[PDB]
């Protein structure tokens, strides 16, 4: 129902990503970008908490990037709201995921996806 | 019983022989553990042996005693 | 079928007599140590009077390869080597052991054959005569030095011996008797403290719990040893050991051996070199993930013919809820190779000085094992629909852990971070998202633990004081 | 029974003729 129960019940049967991204499918007829459901926003979240990051979870992200699911600028987004930075571990993985698709960040979409990338950048 | 008590005497005889013998000619687990498995048999059966013979002397007394007894009914 | 082969042969035997055969064996003489051997097994199987009681003795010492002399019927000796001793070199005859006097007067000869072995083995000592008087001199030193150091503890804080076994120097520490090498017993786990609460006394039991025994060993390498006491003066907090030579360069070192190989992690190797500085597995053997060699200890304590198979799956059952943990080996540490380590059965130390702060590691160690170790279970939990509540845990880094599992009440991932930082102490942090419920608090969780046992159990806790408010 | 089998096998490991003949005596008892 919600997308922290999907992504929690994902963790609880571990799911590899591919299976991940059917089932995340499969819960949500309408995809909505991903982003209008906040997919960024829970998955770190929800690999965050801990003083590392669980890498079940990182990769859920990193395939949800890498594939084109989620949107640069949600990323980025939801990557300027984490600071905390007590924690040297969280935000070496969050450069690794910055490291992912800085210098290439193409929104190929509508203008208003380009002005949010230019703020979330 | 009587019969399986007399098989397994004479299974220990000729096996404690044969293991001995074959000592003697050097200067056998297989053997040991047949000995051992009758001995426990024979020695189970010992103990029997041994109150069976003192219940057959009461069983004789008693039999004589019922044959008096008829006897003088009779 | 073999028997059937030998009722055949003797079947033939009576067609051919035994007197034959003694004649036939007569003639062979006329005409050797296995059937030496064989004499000792048919006369461990007789069992008469105290006659053939001392024959059963004597079979005792040829079934060790030990020698026997016997002066009257009441005195028999069994000599090797500086091994002898009798049931009526370079030391007196050392004590009447009421172990060893209490076993034979009743009908237990396999345990005094066991108790032989044990001295036989102390004694397998290579060297060759002089050498082998002064390594036992040095063993004997190093005792006694054990031995006043335990003393310390006592005298400084009147200790129980829980407190003693859990954080005290040395550790409980039994004489040597007999055959028995000493024993120092370096960790006693809260859950098998309690069997099925017993309270220890002085009457702690030589295998409750985890054990080390002190000794010597040959070594290829040569080394130098203190050959009398070297706490001849002692600051009465701690101790002070006089500096070496005396000594000399016998070719072997003292060793602390473990029964069954403790788990050890890389980490732990070069923390615990950083302080003796002997290589601590020398030749570079082989190093695979730790969780793994965790597992096999811990499922290996008691042995059953199905490998589990677990997959690192371990299912465990609990009074309340079923719980189901992932071991999650492979899970790179910050520097990015998998917590790796091996089994470690003798650590060997050339003083006693080094051995405090060793055994304060090994504690550490040992301690985070026995945390992780109480999950790993025999458990067939299959298509389990109620419950089945599924916990990973990850290595974070060496010496710390995280349990991962789903918020009790809300619906986000929750994580509690445990470092084993002493072998008594572990701190543990639980981590939460900004909107959540207050799942628990460190200390309730603490308290259970203490007056139980293990960490399976301490998810349970974590579970019911969350689901309680 | 077996106690006379032993102290035939004893002597068997000592070595004779004569203590097997006392064996076929203790089977006949």
């Amino acid at each position: 129902v919600n997308l922290k129960q999907a992504i929690l019940q994902a963790w609880k049967e571990r799911w590899s990503d591919y299976q991940w991204a059917i089932n995340m499918k499969k819960f949500f007829p309408k995809g909505a970008t991903w982003d209008i459901l906040n997919l960024a926003d829970a998955l770190l979240e929800q690999a965050m908490i801990g003083p590392s990051p669980n890498p079940l979870i990182l990769s859920y992200l990193k395939y949800a990037i890498s594939s084109q699911m989620v949107s640069y600028s949600s990323v980025l987004t939801a990557i300027s709201k984490f600071d905390d930075f007590s924690r040297d571990l969280c935000v070496q993985a969050l450069l690794d995921i910055m490291d992912m698709f800085c210098d290439r960040l193409s929104c190929h979409g509508k203008a208003e996806e380009c002005i949010g990338l230019c703020r979330a950048l | 019983t009587r019969e399986r008590l007399l098989s397994a005497l004479e299974d220990l005889e000729v096996l404690s022989r044969e293991l001995i013998e074959m000592l003697a000619i050097s200067r056998e687990n297989q053997v040991l553990e047949l000995l051992i498995h009758r001995d426990g048999e024979f020695q189970e059966l010992m103990k029997l042996a041994l109150n069976q013979g003192k219940i057959h002397h009461e069983m004789q007394v008693l039999e004589k005693e019922v044959e008096k007894r008829d006897s003088d009914i009779q | 079928l073999s028997k059937m082969s030998s009722l055949l042969e003797r079947l033939h035997a009576k067609f051919n007599p035994w007197s034959e055969t003694i004649k036939l064996v007569r003639q062979v003489m006329e005409k050797q140590h296995l059937v030496s051997c064989l004499e000792t097994l048919q006369k461990a199987l007789k069992v008469t009077s105290l006659p053939a009681m001392t024959d059963r003795l004597e079979s005792i010492a040829r079934q060790n390869g030990l020698g026997s002399h016997l002066s009257a019927s009441g005195t028999e000796c069994y000599i090797t080597s500086d091994m002898f001793y009798v049931e009526v070199h370079h030391g007196e005859n050392p004590v009447s052991c009421p172990e060893l006097v209490q076993q034979l007067r009743e009908k237990n000869f396999d345990e005094f054959s066991k108790h032989l072995k044990g001295l036989v083995n102390l004694y397998n000592l290579p060297g060759d005569n002089k050498l082998k008087t002064k390594m036992y001199l040095a063993l004997q030193s190093l005792e006694q030095d054990l031995s006043k150091m335990a003393i310390m503890y006592w005298k400084a804080t009147n200790a129980g011996p829980l407190d003693k076994i859990l954080h005290g120097s040395v550790g409980y520490l039994t004489p040597r008797s007999g055959g028995h090498l000493m024993n120092l017993k370096y960790y006693v786990s809260p859950s098998d403290l309690l069997d099925d609460i017993i309270l220890h006394e002085n009457n702690v039991s030589r295998s409750l719990g985890m054990n080390a025994s002190v000794t010597i060993e040959g070594t290829s390498a040569v080394y130098k040893l203190p050959i009398a006491p070297l706490i001849m003066g002692s600051h009465p907090v701690d101790n002070k050991w006089t500096p070496s030579f005396n000594s000399v360069d016998l070719p072997a070192c003292f060793f602390l051996k473990f029964p069954q190989p403790i788990p050890v992690s890389r980490a732990f190797v070069q923390k615990l070199q950083n302080c003796t500085g002997i290589p601590l597995f020398e030749t570079q053997p082989t190093y695979a993930p730790l969780y793994e060699l965790i597992t096999q200890f811990e499922l290996s304590k008691d042995p059953d013919p199905i490998p589990l198979n677990h997959n690192m799956r371990f299912y465990a059952a609990l009074p309340g809820q079923q719980h189901c943990y992932f071991l999650n080996k492979d899970a790179p540490l910050p520097d990015g190779r998998s917590l790796q380590g091996t089994l470690v059965s003798k650590i060997t130390f050339q003083h006693p000085g080094r051995v405090p702060l060793i055994l304060n590691l090994i504690r550490h160690q040992v301690a985070y094992n026995t945390l992780i170790g109480s999950c790993v279970k025999r458990t067939i939990l299959k298509e389990d629909s109620p419950g089945l509540l599924q916990f990973e845990v990850c290595p974070l880094s060496e010496s710390r852990f995280s349990v991962s599992f789903q918020h009790p009440v809300n619906d986000s991932l929750v994580c509690v971070v445990m470092d084993v930082q002493d072998s008594t102490h572990v701190s543990c942090k639980l981590y939460k998202g900004l909107s959540d419920a207050l799942i628990c608090t460190d200390d309730f969780i603490a308290k259970v633990v203490q007056r139980c046992m293990s960490i399976p159990v301490t998810m349970r806790a974590i579970r019911r004081k969350a689901e309680t408010i | 029974f077996l106690p006379l089998v032993h102290n035939i096998i004893k002597c068997m490991d000592k070595d004779q003729d004569l203590n097997a003949l006392k064996s076929k005596f203790q089977e006949m008892r």
